[PDB]
Order: structure tokens, then C-alpha cells, then sequence
């Protein structure tokens, strides 16, 4: 297990932090959050969606075909 | 005859997410089981004491247990004997074993009903549709003697003759004993038999939703409170040149 | 003597435009295979899909007359 | 300072308090602690179910009903244990899928120890499902145990040796109860070695880039984030237990076991349907049984098939699409696994089984190589 | 020493003395007319006892034996063609086939799709062997002893 | 009430951890009585006819 | 050198191979490893007894007889488990008596963790004796459980709560079986914390004088000495199991 | 919440509904002459009459 | 249990057949008597 003070080397980097009792826990939750969700959805929709759309079409066709095959045809 | 007909969804009063059983319908449904079903169907996992505080008083349920005779013993001579039922007895089985049952029902075996609603897809919707769904065989279907056409039963050929009909019993509260009425009450009772915790679980479910509706945003708020130190932190890089 | 609510709701559902076609196609099958000499086909299919429409309509209204 | 020097608390401090953790691990890193919460939930509920359970074939079915009818709040403990097992497999597959997407498998000891944890939890849950002695319990035990009969020249001996007889019977159920009791405690011990090897390197993060330049202490950041995730796990569990306790089970299991008749519509639990579908797409007995085992053991090969010069798929679009083609393909096998062996499901299940192994072995490693060339390295 | 302990713990899991004490079954042949598959119980698993018609005996007699997965002629499985006795366990993974069903007019296994014929031989599906045939003899024309 | 409500709760009850814990244990006591009382009154209002305690009057004895 | 750097073998090396140990620890220091051997013996034999045991009051007695009559070598596993429990208490009292004589109790965390181990093994063996459901099993459960009735103002509630009824009955036996199954695994975990605190200081020795001036590696000196002692433990166990299996029990 | 779970697991160990369903005992007084202690069974434990 | 201790299998079988024990149900749901076999436990003299 590693420990702080032995992780890596860093130089010339300043970090400004504010106390949690000094700031909001939900700053602009909807006024800023909803735009960010839409940005992230657009960036990944084309990678995630087409596979499951392909599943949905194969699912419905296979179920429709299985239903029709079980119904008899006139001789 | 491998075609299937699935039961429709009837609007049972316990269908909803927060909706309890109707205990008046349970009470009437027990009367259907006792008078009509109990002569062919066992209920090995329900005892008279289970009725107490659900649909009968203790005195009522005691008197109900005393209406039948059950075996007990041995006595001091090593003999078994009969006594009136008490609250601790399970409902009497109609047959000692399934072989006698098959012999008494043209070879078919009436299943135990303690769990019938949970052991069949569609639950009370299936049972309601089966009891109330008998009809003449379609053209070209000829069932052997002993079997009865019922389109909701798998294979459409069932060894149980239609067991309910108008005025099969009289209800204690005067309710008209129509086929659909008797079916609705017996199905409600059978649901309770298979899931006695139904009402209590729905009450707990309501409390669980309300507490989660409190705890989820508060715990979420604790997470963001601590994390706000990091989420608003600002970085700057000032290397020597 | 005693009027079951199932009777008065059943025939009411059968006048709907969706299921009157199912009863028609069933009575057709009754006449098709009755005419053959020796066959093995039956009208189980044409009956079940008729009950699927009627029993579906019975459930929405039936329970409003029961206690 | 006393948290650091005490021989016992130093282990707790260096694992849950002062542990350096990446500042950017997403919600997909929550399933590690939820797997431990699930393991502790199953041990507690399971232990209270063993206080009112009998492994006699003639009373095993009735002892479970006795719990759900007469034991004070025995039913809620019972359905927490059953649904908790399903929640266990939800967390397992997300934990695994997290590691595949973000390249966490490059921790070989942690990953390989992980594969061992998956198999033991699978063995544990299989035996657990046999205990209530319903129809699916018995025929679930029949089918899965008979898989060893496919092993040439020793298979029947291994099967009959495991059964304690010429078929699944009373001797098989009593020992499955002993195994189901003890195997969770071995899992907890192996989960500690899982964490032991992990702490050597610390956690990966969504970018796949080393995070030693930006680390935060586990407390209070990931203690509260893990607490929030647990409350969401309890929400998911209690929705099943308190509003739909039979949705994930099979109704035939409420009928006592009967060795003389098998139900017509065999449907395993949802968490085995994808692998059940792989097996039956192969009609050969030994071939289908090997394909079943290889559909899981292939995880041990994923580290050897890594071709990309980047660790995570966050910056790998071509791999992302193939990754989601694997999830949808696994979702297809789960669907085919729940349907009977008939046309067209037989051919769909065969094509999906080929696509499953084709993605892992061929397409995904080739995508990682195309991506390297596209970036000119 | 280590072999003896590991061996004894191994045999502990092997079937106990009472399990191995399986007794034979008396089957009343007058309860089984032609075209019927009476299902009994033996060793825990089903014991199908079936009476075949002439339309079945000559059907299975005429068959390309070289093309079968487990080649075995119908005559060398049953002592008497009229009587056939089978273990009701599927050879694939131990399910119980449904009698007088399937394409071949024999037995069909709903679990994964194994097809058998009136002789119990494997013809299609994933099962690798014919249904098990126990050792039996006809002591008389009314009783059959299985074992 | 010129001082803020949350401000007076902090100075009196939340500053010390001891009184911060006492307010919680005393809060869970009074919360349990009021939450179960209100929750049960809601479950019973939706199901006013259906429950047994709504029918116990018929069966006097 | 690879024994020292692997994350998992380093724990094994620093506990059983390169562990500095006193050069003069007598045979009374052998009972520590024999307690672990006993704990592993009871888990293995006990686990194989649970494969053929039923906690039903109507068949619990018969399931044990079924082990000793029909299960292949079930009797030898059974009497190893029973006599192994007695050997467990022989080692406990010698382990404790060793520490009292030689002052090893001055390791407070190790000693106090030890007292916890003694009580849990006592609780484990008490419940184990109730499982076969003989006369002494039942009345042993009656007397010892009723001890809680002596606790004022809550005693009967604790007793009836533990019994699951107004007396020892089927509900009491089924849960005692669950406790008897799981409690040995908690003991094994507590035995690791026992050893964790011990290794902070290393072992005491017969003289009570610090031994850092003369230490020897645990391997090969105390690996072979512990192996020899285990063979003597097996001898003591197998004499009971194979020549007098009822000498320590009650008819 | 934590009280409710710990309470419900506590009551799980408390005697089940069937255990609490103890029925009384009919004792035939003509079987007990003077100087005798007839031993019956009630609730599991002996009932000396 | 007697087999190979103090009687042969044939001897122990004949010994079991010297007593009648209860078995069933048959197809009518009735219990009946048959000769003992090797798998039967020794008959109890009293039901309780
Ligand atoms: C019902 C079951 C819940 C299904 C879970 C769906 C999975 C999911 O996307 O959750 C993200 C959620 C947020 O994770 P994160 O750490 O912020 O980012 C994860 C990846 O980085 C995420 O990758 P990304 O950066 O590309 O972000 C993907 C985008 C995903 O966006 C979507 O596709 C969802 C948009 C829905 C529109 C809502 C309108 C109403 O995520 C979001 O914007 C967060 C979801 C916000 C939900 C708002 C609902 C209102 O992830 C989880 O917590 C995992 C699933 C949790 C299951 C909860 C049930 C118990
Ligand atoms: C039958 C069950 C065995 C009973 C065990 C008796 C306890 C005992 O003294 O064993 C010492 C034996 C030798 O221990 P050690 O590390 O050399 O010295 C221990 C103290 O420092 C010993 O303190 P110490 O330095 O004052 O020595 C006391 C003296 C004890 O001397 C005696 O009182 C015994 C003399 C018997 C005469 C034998 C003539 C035949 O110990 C010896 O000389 C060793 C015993 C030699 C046995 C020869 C038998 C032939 O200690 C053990 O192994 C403990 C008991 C083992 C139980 C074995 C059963 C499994
Ligand atoms: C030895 C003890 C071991 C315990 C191990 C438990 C393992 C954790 C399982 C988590 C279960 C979630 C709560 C079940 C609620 C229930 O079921 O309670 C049902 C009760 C009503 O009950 P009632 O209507 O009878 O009225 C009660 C009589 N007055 O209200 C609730 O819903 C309360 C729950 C609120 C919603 C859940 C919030 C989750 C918080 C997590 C706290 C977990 C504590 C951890 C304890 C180890
Ligand atoms: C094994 C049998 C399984 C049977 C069950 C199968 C049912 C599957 C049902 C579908 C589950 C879908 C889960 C929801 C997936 C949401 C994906 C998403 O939110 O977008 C992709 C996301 C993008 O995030 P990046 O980290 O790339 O960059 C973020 C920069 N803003 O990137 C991610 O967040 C990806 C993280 C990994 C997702 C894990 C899903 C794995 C599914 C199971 C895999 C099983 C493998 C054996
Ligand atoms: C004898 C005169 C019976 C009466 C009275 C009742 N039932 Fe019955 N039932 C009977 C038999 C012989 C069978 C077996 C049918 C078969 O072919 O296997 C049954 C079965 C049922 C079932 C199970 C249906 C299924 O899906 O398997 C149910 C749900 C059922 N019976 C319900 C029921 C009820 C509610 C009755 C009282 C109103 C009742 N039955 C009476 C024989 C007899
Ligand atoms: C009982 C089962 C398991 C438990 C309790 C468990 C627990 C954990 C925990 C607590 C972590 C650290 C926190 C986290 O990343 O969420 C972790 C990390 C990890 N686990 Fe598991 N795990 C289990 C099974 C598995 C399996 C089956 C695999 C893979 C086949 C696996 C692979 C990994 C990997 C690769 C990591 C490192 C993730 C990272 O650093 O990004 N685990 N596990
Ligand atoms: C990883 C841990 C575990 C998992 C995933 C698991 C899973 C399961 C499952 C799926 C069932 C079937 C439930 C049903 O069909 O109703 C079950 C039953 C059971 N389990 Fe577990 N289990 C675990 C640990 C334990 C432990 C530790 C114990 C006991 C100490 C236990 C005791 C039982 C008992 C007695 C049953 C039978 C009662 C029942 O069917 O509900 N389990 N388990
Ligand atoms: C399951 C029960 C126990 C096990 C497996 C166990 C195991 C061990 C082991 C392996 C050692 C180091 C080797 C040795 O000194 O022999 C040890 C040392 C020690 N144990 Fe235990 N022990 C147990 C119970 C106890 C109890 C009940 C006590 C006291 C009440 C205790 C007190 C000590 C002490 C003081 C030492 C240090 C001895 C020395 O350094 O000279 N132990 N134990
Ligand atoms: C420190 C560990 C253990 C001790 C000291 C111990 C002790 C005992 C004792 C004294 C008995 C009474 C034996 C008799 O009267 O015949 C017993 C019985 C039993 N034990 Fe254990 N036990 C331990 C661990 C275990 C474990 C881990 C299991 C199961 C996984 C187990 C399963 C059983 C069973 C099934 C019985 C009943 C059979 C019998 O009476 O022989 N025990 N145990
Ligand atoms: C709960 C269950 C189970 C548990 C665990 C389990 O592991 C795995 C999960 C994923 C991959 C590999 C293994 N695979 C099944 O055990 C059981 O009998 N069935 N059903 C059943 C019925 C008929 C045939 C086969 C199975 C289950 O679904
Ligand atoms: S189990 Fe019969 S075909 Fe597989
Ligand atoms: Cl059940």
C-alpha cells in the first residue's frame, strides 16, 4: 500500500480550495447540470445506442417469427 | 393442442402497489374452499389459527375448527382416536395419499392449494379465468370421457369438472352467490393462503419509499457537501521561465 | 331466478367491432372441417383468439358489479 | 496519529481512511464496496435462515414455508436472501464490465483473483437455489451437475461421487447445504486477498492515466460516496423484496420436487441465461459443455488479448462500439436463454454465441490495433 | 497414511450403504396394453415400461444402423420385441423424456431437444447415447423382474 | 426570533458532539412515534374498508 | 529472495519461515500450533459430518447413527470430531497453563485476545454437544442455557429468546447447529489477530529473559519440531478414536 | 431504519407462531388416586398432577 | 447389515422373507403386506 508523500513528483502547481461551509452544495444544479447531461449524451450516443437498437430489432423479429410459425397453415 | 391462451388482467383490489387484500372477500373465499374445494383439494400449510385476526375472530375460528374431527393420539392404550379440531390443527387432508386421490378423481391428482396462486403463471387471474372459462369443445376436438374442455388449462383438457355455479353456497352476509362472485372471493382467499404477508409487506413498502425519499436527498447532500471542496477547487500552473 | 353479472357483461362485449370478426371467422372454421370426410384439423386456434378478445373486454368492466 | 500505530487499526487506516485514491473514479467504482455489502447481507440473512431450515428432503420444502408463514419476519429475511443473490450478480457483472471497459484487468493478480471470486459465488448461488427443493431446484441440480458427465472417461464417476448416489437425492441436498454454508466465508477470505493485491497499485480511474499527480484520501470522499451507493443498493433490493418478491423467481419452484416429471418450460435464473444459451447452441454434448465453461474462463485470457497502447476505452471509439456490441450480444443470449429450443431462436442463439467469442477473441483486439495505427504509434 | 485419510474422506461422499441397498421392482404386465408407456419408479429416476405395436416393431427393425450415433440394432436391445423397458433419464443431462412424443414417434426431451424412437435409440438432438436398457428377464408371461 | 433559527440550533445543540448525539437519539424517539403514526394512517386511508380493524365492529364477541 | 517480495508470500515468510524465534522454547510452546491443527481437524471432520447430518429433532439422533452405520468411514470421521474436541480442550488448558507459569500474560493484547478464543471455543463445543440430541445433550442444553435465568430482571427473556420457546425444543437445536457451524470460522479469524499481536513482540521463552541476543529462524528448527508434535497429537487422538471412542463420552 | 431491521432479526429468534400455538390439556382425574403424582406433558415440559 | 458378518446374502434374504412387513401405497391408495427383503429394518413389535 502506497502513502502520501511517496506517490510522485510535482512542481509549480497551485491549488485554491474553499471551505465546504463557505459555498453551495448544489450550485446551479439545474441551470448548469442539464446542459452538461445533454453534452455527455451526444458525445457517446453513437457508440452505445446502435448495438442495443440492433438487439431490439432482432428481439422483435425473432418473437414475431416464433409466434407465426406456431400457428397452423391450411393444408 | 400446444396453442396457449393467457389470462387477461382483472382489476383485483389488491393489484395496486400499495393495495391490501379485501378481508371481507377473504372471509367469503374461505367459505368457498370449505364447502366446495376441500372435498378434493388439500391445504397442508394453512391452520385454523392462521385465520385469527384476518377474517375470523378467535371464537369464530375455534368454532370453525370444532366443526371437523381430526386424528390424535396415542392414548394410554396405544390407540389413535378422533377429537374436535382446535386452532393449532392444519386443515384436514381429503385423502391419505395421492394414490387414493388419483383413484377418486378418474386418475387425476388435485394439487394442494396452499400455494396454487404462486405456483402458476398468472396467479388469481389464471385461477379466476379457469373456473369461469369452461365451454363446449371446438369443432374437431373430442375429449375422452372423464376429461372436460377448458381453454385456459394447458392442453385444453382438464380432469376437474366445473366446480362452481350459481348458488353453490349461501354467504353469511347475504351476498349473491353468482359464479363470478364466488370465483372472485375464492381467488382472493387463495391469494391470502399463498401470500399471508401481502398486506404487511405493502405497509412496509410504503414506509420504505417515504424514508428513502427523505434519506436519498439528505445523504446525497452530505456527499456533495464534502465533495464541494474539490468540485470548486481551482488550479494554476506557474513554472519558472 | 338469479342473474349472474358474467352473463350480462359477456354478450355486451361481443357487439364490439374487434371481436365480432373473431366470432365470424370461428363459425367459418366450424363449416370448413365439418364438411370433410376424414381429417384431423380442428378449430382450437380460431376459438382461443376469439376468447382472447372477449375475455380481455370482460375483465375491464366485470369487477364493477361484484362485491 | 493513533489510527496509524496500533497493530490492528493501521490495517483499517491504510485501507479505508488514509488510502490514496484517484480523485475521478466514477459511480462504476462503487460496485466493489457494494459487492462486500452484498456478501455481508447474504451472510446475515442466510445465517438467520439456517436457524429455521432443515436439509431433509421430506421437510426442506416445508421448512422454508415455515419461515415465510410462522417465523416472525422470516419471510422478509428469506426474500432479502433470494433477491440479495440476484443483486449480487447485478454487481458482479457491472464490476466485471467496469474492468473490461476501463482496462482494469492489467492488474493480473487482482483480476485473476477476481475470476476465482466470480466462480465461487456462482457455485455458491447454484447450491443455494437447490436448497428449497422446488421443481426448478431439483431439475436445476440435475442439469448442471450432469455437466460433469461430459468429462471423458471419469465424468459419470465424478457425477455419481458428487451426487452420493445414482441420481440427485437426499445425500446431494444435505451436502449442498454444507457447501452453501461454508463457501461464502472462503469467498470473504479470497475477497481480502483481492483487496490486498489491489492496494499494491491503488485504483485505476476512468481515463486509464496514472493518477498519482492527483490523489485524495479515501475518507471522507469515498466513505460518503460509498455510503450513498449503499443506500441505492438497499433501495434496489427493497423494491424487489417489498413490491415484487417473485418477479425474478420461477413459479414451478413453489411445487415440491418430483424426480418423476420435469416441467416443460425450463427457465433458469436470469443471471445464468446467457451461458445456458451458449451451451445449447452446440448440440454435441462435450462440445456444448466446454463452450459453457469457456464462456466464463475466457475472462482469464482478456489480459493477454490487450493490444491497444492505451489502457482505458475512454479515448477509443472503435473499441467502445465493439464493447457495447458485446453487452447487447450478451443481452441477446440472456433473451435466447429464456426461450425454448425452437426456430428461429436456435439459429439466433448460435449466431449470438459466435458473436460473443468473435468479439472477445478477434474483433476487439483488432480494433485496438487499428486505433494504434490511426494515432500513428 | 495421507492416502488412507484422503481416500476415506473421499468414500464418505460416495453413496452410503443404504443408498446402495436398492431393491428390484415387481411390474404387473397386465396393466400395460399396446401403445402405452407406463411410467414406474426405480432407483429414484423413472423406469419406462412400454408395449409396442407391430407397426412399431417392424418400423424400428428396418433402420440404417450404420448411420446411428450409437449403432445398435433393435433386436439386440430387447429380448422380446413386444416388450421394451428403458430408464427414463435423458443421456444428455438427465431430464425425463415425454413418452410417445417427438418426431420419431418415440420419446422427446423438452429440456434441450433430444429425439428418440420406439427402441429408445438416439436419432437427433444433443444427447450422445441411446436410453439406458437395464438387465431384465421374463420369469413368466405376467411378471417381469428388472435387475 | 431575530437570531436565525438554524443559528440558535447550532449554538445550543450541535456545537458539542454530546448534545449533538442527544438531539439525535431524542429525535429518533419522537420521529418513530410520529412517522409510524402518519404512515399507518395513510396505508389505512387508502384501504379504509378492506382491513380487519375496519370490520372488527361486526364481530362484537 | 522471492519469498520476501511477493505480496502474499511475504506474510507467510514473516510468520513461519524467517520469523525470529527464541532458541530455547520448550515443548510447552508446541500447543500453539497444535491448537491450529485441532481447529483445522475439527473444521474438516465437522464439515464432512454436516454433509450427512439433519437438525430435525425427529431425525437428528438417527442422522448421527446413519453416519456411524451406513456412511463409508462416517464413524471414524465422527469420533475424530468428538475426540478432537476433547483434544482441543487438552491443548487449551496446557496453552493457558504454559502462559501462567512463564508469565506470557504480560502480552496484554495477545492474552486478552486469547481469553476471547477460549470463550468462543467453549461456546462452540457446548453447542456441538447438543446436536446429537441424546439425553445428556438435551439436559446439558437445559442446565447451561438456564444459567441466563440468573441474570436479574431480564434473565427469563434472554433464556426464552435464545430457546425460541418456553423450553429447549426444535427451534433451539436448529439454531445451535447454525451457530456451531459458523463460530469456528470466527475463531480462526480471531486466531489470526491473536498471532498478529504476538509477532509484534515475538515469543517468550522458559527463562522469562529477553532472547534477542540468541534467536534462530522458525524454519527449519520449529517447523520440524511442530511437525513432530503434530504426529504426537495424531497419536493421542487416534488412540482414543481407534481403541476407546466412548471413554470420554457418556452412555 | 436500523432499529427496525435489528428488531425484526431479533424477533426472528423469538418463538414462531406455531410454537406460541400451545393448546391446553384434558386431564382425566379418575386416573389419579391419593398419594400418586401422575406426570403429564404440557408445553413440552412435564406437568405434575 | 447381516450380510457378510454372520449370514450369506442368500441366507439373509431368506431370513428377511420369514416375516411380513407393510409397504405401499399401491395404485388404489391402500397399504399392503409383502415378505421382507434385505433393505427392510427389523420389524418393531409395537406401533408406539
Ligand atoms: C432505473 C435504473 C437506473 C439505470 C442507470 C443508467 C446508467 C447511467 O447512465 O447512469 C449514470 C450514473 C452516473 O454515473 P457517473 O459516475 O456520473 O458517470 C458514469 C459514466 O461516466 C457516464 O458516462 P458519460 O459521462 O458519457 O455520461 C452518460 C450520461 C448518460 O445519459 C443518459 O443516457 C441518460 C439521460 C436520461 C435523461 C433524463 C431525463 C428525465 O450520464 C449522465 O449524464 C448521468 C445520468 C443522469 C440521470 C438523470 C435522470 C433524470 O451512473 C451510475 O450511477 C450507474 C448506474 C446506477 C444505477 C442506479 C439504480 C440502483
Ligand atoms: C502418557 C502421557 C505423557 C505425560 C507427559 C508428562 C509431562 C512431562 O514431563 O513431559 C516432558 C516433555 C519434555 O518437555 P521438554 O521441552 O524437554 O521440557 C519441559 C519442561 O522444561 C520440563 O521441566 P524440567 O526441565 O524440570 O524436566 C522435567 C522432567 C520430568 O521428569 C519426570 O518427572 C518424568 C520421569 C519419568 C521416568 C521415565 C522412566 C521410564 O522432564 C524430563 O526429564 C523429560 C521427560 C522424559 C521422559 C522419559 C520417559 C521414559 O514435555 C512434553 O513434551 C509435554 C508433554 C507431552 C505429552 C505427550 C503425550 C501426547
Ligand atoms: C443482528 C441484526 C442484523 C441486521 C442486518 C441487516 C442488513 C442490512 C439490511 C438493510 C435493510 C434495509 C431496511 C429494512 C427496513 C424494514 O424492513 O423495516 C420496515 C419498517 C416498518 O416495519 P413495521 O411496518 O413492522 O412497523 C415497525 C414497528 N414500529 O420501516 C422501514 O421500512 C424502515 C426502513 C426505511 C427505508 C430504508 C432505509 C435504509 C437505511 C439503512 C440502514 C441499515 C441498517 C444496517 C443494519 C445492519
Ligand atoms: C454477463 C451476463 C450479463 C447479462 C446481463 C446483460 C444486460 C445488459 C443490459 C444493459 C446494461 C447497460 C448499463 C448502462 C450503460 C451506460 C453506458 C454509458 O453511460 O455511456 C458510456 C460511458 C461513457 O463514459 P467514458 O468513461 O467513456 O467517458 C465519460 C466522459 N464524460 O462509459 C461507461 O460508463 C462504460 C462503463 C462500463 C459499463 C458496464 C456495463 C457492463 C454490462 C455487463 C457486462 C458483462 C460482461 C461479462
Ligand atoms: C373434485 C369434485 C374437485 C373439486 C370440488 C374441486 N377440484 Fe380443483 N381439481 C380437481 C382435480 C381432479 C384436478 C386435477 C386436474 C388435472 O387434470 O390435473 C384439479 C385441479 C385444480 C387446479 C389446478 C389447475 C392447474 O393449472 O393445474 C386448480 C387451480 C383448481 N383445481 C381449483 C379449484 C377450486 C378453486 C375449487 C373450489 C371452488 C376446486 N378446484 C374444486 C378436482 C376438484
Ligand atoms: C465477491 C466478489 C468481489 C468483490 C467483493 C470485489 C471487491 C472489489 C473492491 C472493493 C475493489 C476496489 C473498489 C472498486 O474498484 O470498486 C475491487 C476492484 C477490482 N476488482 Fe473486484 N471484487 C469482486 C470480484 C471481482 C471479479 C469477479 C473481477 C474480475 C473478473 C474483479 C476485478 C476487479 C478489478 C480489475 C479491480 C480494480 C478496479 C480498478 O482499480 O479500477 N473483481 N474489487
Ligand atoms: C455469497 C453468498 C450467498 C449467496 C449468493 C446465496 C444465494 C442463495 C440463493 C440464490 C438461494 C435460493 C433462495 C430461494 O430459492 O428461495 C439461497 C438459499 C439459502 N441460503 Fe444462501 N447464499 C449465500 C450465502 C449464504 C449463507 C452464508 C448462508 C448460511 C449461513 C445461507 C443459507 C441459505 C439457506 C438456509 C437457504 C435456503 C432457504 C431459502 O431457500 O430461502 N446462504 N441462497
Ligand atoms: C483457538 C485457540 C488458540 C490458538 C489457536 C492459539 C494459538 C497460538 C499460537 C500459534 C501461539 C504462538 C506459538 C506458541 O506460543 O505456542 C500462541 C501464543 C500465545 N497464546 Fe495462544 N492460542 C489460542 C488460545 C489462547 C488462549 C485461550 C490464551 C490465554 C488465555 C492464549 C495465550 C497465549 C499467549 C500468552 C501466547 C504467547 C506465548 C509465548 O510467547 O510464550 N492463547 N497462541
Ligand atoms: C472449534 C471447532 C469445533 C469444536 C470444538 C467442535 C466440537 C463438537 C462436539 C464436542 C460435538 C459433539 C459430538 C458428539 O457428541 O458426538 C460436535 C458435533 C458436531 N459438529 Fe462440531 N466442533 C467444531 C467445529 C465444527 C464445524 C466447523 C462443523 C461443520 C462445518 C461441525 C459440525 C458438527 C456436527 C454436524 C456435529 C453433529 C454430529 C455429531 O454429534 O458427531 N463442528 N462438535
Ligand atoms: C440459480 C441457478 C444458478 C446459479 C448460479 C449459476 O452460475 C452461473 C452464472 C453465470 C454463468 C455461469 C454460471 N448458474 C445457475 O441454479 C439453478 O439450479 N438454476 N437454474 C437452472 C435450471 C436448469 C438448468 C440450469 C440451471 C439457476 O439459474
Ligand atoms: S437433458 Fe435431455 S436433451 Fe438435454
Ligand atoms: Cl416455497
Amino acid at each position: 500500500g502506497r502513502q502520501f508523500g511517496h506517490l510522485t513528483r510535482v512542481r509549480h502547481v497551485i491549488t485554491y480550495s474553499l471551505s465546504p461551509f463557505e459555498q453551495r452544495a448544489f450550485p446551479h444544479y439545474f441551470s448548469k447540470g442539464i446542459p452538461n447531461v445533454l453534452r455527455r449524451t451526444r458525445a457517446c450516443i453513437l457508440r452505445v445506442a446502435p448495438p442495443f437498437v440492433a438487439f431490439y430489432l432482432v428481439y422483435t423479429w425473432g418473437t414475431q417469427e416464433f409466434e407465426k410459425s406456431k400457428r397452423k397453415n391450411p393444408a | 393442442s400446444d396453442l396457449e391462451l393467457h389470462p387477461p388482467s382483472y382489476p383485483w383490489s389488491h393489484r395496486g402497489l400499495l393495495s391490501s387484500l379485501d378481508h371481507t372477500s377473504i372471509r367469503r373465499g374461505f367459505q368457498v374452499y370449505k364447502q366446495v374445494c376441500s372435498s378434493c383439494h388439500s391445504m397442508d400449510y394453512v391452520a385454523y389459527r392462521h385465520l385469527v385476526g384476518v377474517c375470523y375472530t378467535e371464537d369464530e375460528a375455534k368454532a370453525l375448527a370444532e366443526e371437523v374431527e381430526v386424528q390424535d393420539g396415542p392414548n394410554e392404550d396405544g390407540e389413535m382416536f378422533m377429537r374436535p379440531g382446535k386452532l393449532s390443527d392444519y386443515f384436514p387432508k381429503p385423502y391419505p395419499n395421492p394414490e387414493a386421490a388419483r383413484a377418486a378423481n378418474n386418475g387425476a391428482l388435485p394439487p394442494d392449494l396452499s400455494y396454487i396462486v404462486r405456483a402458476r403463471h398468472g396467479g388469481e387471474d389464471y385461477v379466476f379465468s379457469l373456473l369461469t372459462g369452461y365451454c363446449e369443445p371446438p369443432t374437431g376436438v373430442s375429449l375422452r370421457e372423464g376429461l372436460y374442455f377448458n381453454p385456459y388449462f394447458p392442453g385444453q383438457a382438464i380432469g376437474m369438472a366445473p366446480p362452481i355455479y350459481n348458488e353453490v353456497l349461501e354467504f353469511d352476509d347475504g351476498t349473491p352467490a353468482t359464479m363470478s362472485q364466488v370465483a372472485k372471493d375464492v381467488c382472493t382467499f387463495l391469494r391470502w393462503a399463498a401470500e399471508p404477508e401481502h398486506d404487511h409487506r405493502k405497509r412496509m413498502g410504503l414506509k420504505m419509499l417515504l424514508m428513502m425519499g427523505l434519506l436519498l436527498p439528505l445523504v446525497y447532500a452530505m456527499k456533495r457537501h464534502k465533495w464541494s471542496v474539490l468540485k470548486s477547487r481551482k488550479l494554476a500552473y506557474r513554472p519558472p521561465k | 331466478e338469479l342473474v349472474d353479472p358474467l352473463t350480462t357483461v359477456r354478450e355486451q362485449c361481443e357487439q364490439l367491432e374487434k371481436c365480432v370478426k373473431a366470432r365470424e371467422r370461428l363459425e367459418l372454421c366450424d363449416e370448413r372441417v365439418s364438411s370433410r370426410s376424414q381429417t384431423e384439423e380442428d378449430c382450437t386456434e380460431e376459438l382461443l383468439d376469439f376468447l382472447h378478445a372477449r375475455d380481455h373486454c370482460v375483465a375491464h368492466k366485470l369487477f364493477n358489479s361484484l362485491k | 496519529n493513533i489510527r496509524k500505530s496500533h497493530p490492528l487499526m493501521k490495517i483499517v487506516n491504510n485501507a479505508f481512511i488514509d488510502l490514496p485514491a484517484p480523485s475521478n473514479i466514477s459511480s462504476w467504482w462503487n460496485f466493489g464496496s457494494l459487492l462486500g455489502i452484498c456478501l455481508i447481507l447474504q451472510i446475515l440473512t442466510g445465517l438467520f435462515l439456517a436457524m429455521h431450515y432443515t436439509s431433509d428432503t421430506t421437510t426442506a420444502f416445508s421448512s422454508v414455508t415455515h419461515i415465510c408463514r410462522d417465523v416472525n419476519y422470516g419471510w422478509i429475511i428469506r426474500y432479502m436472501h433470494a433477491n440479495g443473490a440476484s443483486m449480487f450478480f447485478i454487481c458482479l457483472y457491472m464490476h466485471v464490465g467496469r474492468g473490461l471497459y476501463y482496462g482494469s484487468y492489467t492488474f493480473l493478480e487482482t483480476w485473476n483473483i477476481g475470476v476465482i471470486l466470480l466462480l465461487t459465488v456462482m457455485a455458491t448461488a447454484f447450491m443455494g437455489y437447490v436448497l428449497p427443493w422446488g421443481q426448478m431446484s431439483f431439475w436445476g441440480a440435475t442439469v448442471i451437475t450432469n455437466l460433469l458427465s461430459a468429462i471423458p472417461y471419469i465424468g459419470t464417476n465424478l457425477v455419481e461421487w458428487i451426487w452420493g448416489g445414482f441420481s440427485v437425492d437426499k445425500a446431494t441436498l444435505t451436502r449442498f447445504f454444507a457447501f452453501h454454508f461454508i463457501l461464502p466465508f472462503i469467498i470473504m477470505a479470497i475477497a481480502m486477498v483481492h483487496l490486498l493485491f489491489l492496494h499494491e497499485t491503488g485504483s485505476n480511474n476512468p481515463t486509464g492515466i496514472s493518477s498519482d499527480v492527483d490523489k485524495i484520501p479515501f475518507h471522507p470522499y469515498y466513505t460518503i460516496k460509498d455510503i450513498l451507493g449503499a443506500l441505492l443498493l438497499i433501495l434496489a433490493l427493497m423494491l424487489l423484496v417489498l413490491f415484487a418478491p417473485d418477479l425474478l423467481g420461477d413459479p414451478d419452484n413453489y411445487t415440491p420436487a418430483n424426480p418423476l416429471n420435469t416441467p416443460p418450460h425450463i427457465k433458469p435464473e436470469w443471471y445464468f441465461l446467457f451461458a445456458y444459451a451458449i451451451l445449447r447452441s452446440i448440440p454435441n454434448k462435450l462440445g456444448g459443455v466446454l463452450a459453457l465453461a469457456f464462456s466464463i474462463l475466457i475472462l482469464a485470457l482478456i489480459p493477454l488479448l490487450h493490444t491497444s497502447k492505451q489502457r482505458s476505452m475512454m479515448f477509443r471509439p472503435l473499441s467502445q462500439c465493439l464493447f457495447w456490441a458485446l453487452v447487447a450480444d450478451l443481452l441477446t443470449l440472456t433473451w435466447i436463454g429464456g426461450q425454448p429450443v425452437e426456430h428461429p431462436y436456435i439459429t439466433i442463439g448460435q449466431l449470438a454465441s459466435v458473436l460473443y467469442f468473435l468479439l472477445i477473441l478477434v474483433l476487439m483486439p483488432t480494433a485496438g490495433t487499428i486505433e494504434n495505427k490511426l494515432l500513428k504509434w | 497414511a495421507a492416502k488412507n485419510v484422503v481416500s476415506q474422506f473421499v468414500s464418505s461422499m460416495s453413496a452410503s450403504a443404504d443408498v446402495l441397498a436398492m431393491s428390484k421392482i415387481e411390474i404387473k404386465l397386465s396393466d400395460i396394453p399396446e401403445g402405452k408407456n407406463m411410467a414406474f419408479k426405480w432407483r429414484g429416476k423413472p423406469l419406462f415400461v412400454r408395449h409396442r405395436t407391430k407397426k412399431e416393431i417392424d418400423q424400428e427393425a428396418a433402420v440404417e444402423v450404420s448411420q446411428l450415433r450409437d449403432p445398435q440394432h433393435d433386436l439386440e436391445r430387447v429380448k422380446k420385441p413386444e416388450w421394451v423397458i428403458l430408464i427414463g433419464v435423458c443421456t444428455h443431462l438427465g431430464c425425463v423424456p415425454i413418452a410417445n412424443a417427438g418426431d420419431f414417434g418415440g420419446y422427446y426431451c423438452p429440456c434441450h431437444g433430444s429425439h428418440y424412437d420406439a427402441s429408445g435409440r438416439i436419432r437427433k438432438g444433443p444427447a450422445p447415447l441411446n436410453l439406458e436398457v437395464p438387465s431384465y428377464e421374463f420369469t413368466s408371461d405376467d411378471m417381469v423382474i428388472v435387475g | 426570533v431575530a437570531p436565525t433559527l438554524t443559528a440558535r440550533l447550532y449554538s445550543l445543540l450541535f456545537r458539542r458532539t454530546s448534545t449533538f448525539a442527544l438531539t439525535i437519539v431524542v429525535g429518533a424517539l419522537f420521529f418513530e412515534r410520529a412517522f409510524d403514526q402518519g404512515a399507518d394512517a395513510i396505508y389505512e386511508h387508502i384501504n379504509e374498508g378492506k382491513l380487519w380493524k375496519h370490520i372488527k365492529h361486526k364481530y362484537e364477541n
